[PDB]
């Protein structure tokens, strides 16, 4: 039973461990988006 | 997984909040200055003189 | 007439082409900003040129 | 028209960003876990067999 | 004009 415990255990991590994934996999999409107004800033200030 | 469902939902209708008022506020405007021209044109009339025509 | 950098310019217009592609915020909205985003500067670029 | 340039650069960014430096790590974490059970029912079946003699 | 072509775009989005 105390070895069934660490089955689920380890499988209840990296279920976990997928769902971080999909954050940073979303996050860094997103911080890509916030790093174009950066660029926006810098293409139309010189375009002004 | 719902709340990012919303969160596109409530980020499609921020811009369309954005983008109404200007709409609303060009035919207010508009209506304004149409509303504006007929009432003072219902002051048109044979009895006027010419320079206040 | 002062101050003119397009190196710091045409490559910003390419980054936000490149940046365009590469975002992965897996939602349907952002999807099609940074698309009318994107697609005017790419043409923006070109139109100056 | 898609850039060419930017789709190489889409699935170069893709083949950095990669959990296989992970995932073999986090498997051989669960054979080596699996091993240990491995060679404790050997233990076992070595033991009921000399039980049930 | 002040209702750009991005805002009638926003809307039908």
């Amino acid at each position: 039973k105390l070895s069934d415990q660490i089955d689920q255990l380890i499988t209840e991590t990296d279920e976990l461990k997928a769902k971080i994934r999909e954050v940073e996999l979303r996050l860094s999409g997103l911080k890509d988006v916030m790093q174009i107004d950066t660029e926006r800033t810098t293409l139309l200030t010189e375009a002004v | 997984n719902l709340s990012l469902s919303f969160a596109g939902i409530h980020t499609s209708m921020v811009d369309a909040e954005e983008a109404l008022n200007h709409l609303d506020f060009m035919w207010n405007t508009m209506l304004t200055q149409i509303t504006t021209s007929r009432d003072k044109f219902d002051d048109i009339n044979d009895a006027l003189k010419l320079t206040s025509f | 007439y002062p101050e003119i950098n397009i190196k710091a310019m045409n490559q910003a217009v390419n980054t936000i082409w490149l940046l365009a592609q590469r975002q992965t915020s897996g939602i349907e909205i952002i999807n099609d900003k940074v698309k009318r985003i994107s697609a005017y500067s790419r043409e923006f670029d070109e139109m100056m040129r | 028209a898609q850039g060419l340039q930017p789709q190489i650069s889409s699935k170069k960014k893709l083949m950095d960003d990669n959990n296989l430096s992970t995932t073999i790590k986090d498997l051989q974490s669960k054979i080596d876990e699996k091993n240990k059970e491995i060679d404790q029912f050997q233990k076992d079946y070595n033991k009921y067999v000399g039980l049930a003699f | 004009g002040i209702f750009t072509k991005g805002d009638l775009i926003n809307i039908k989005l």
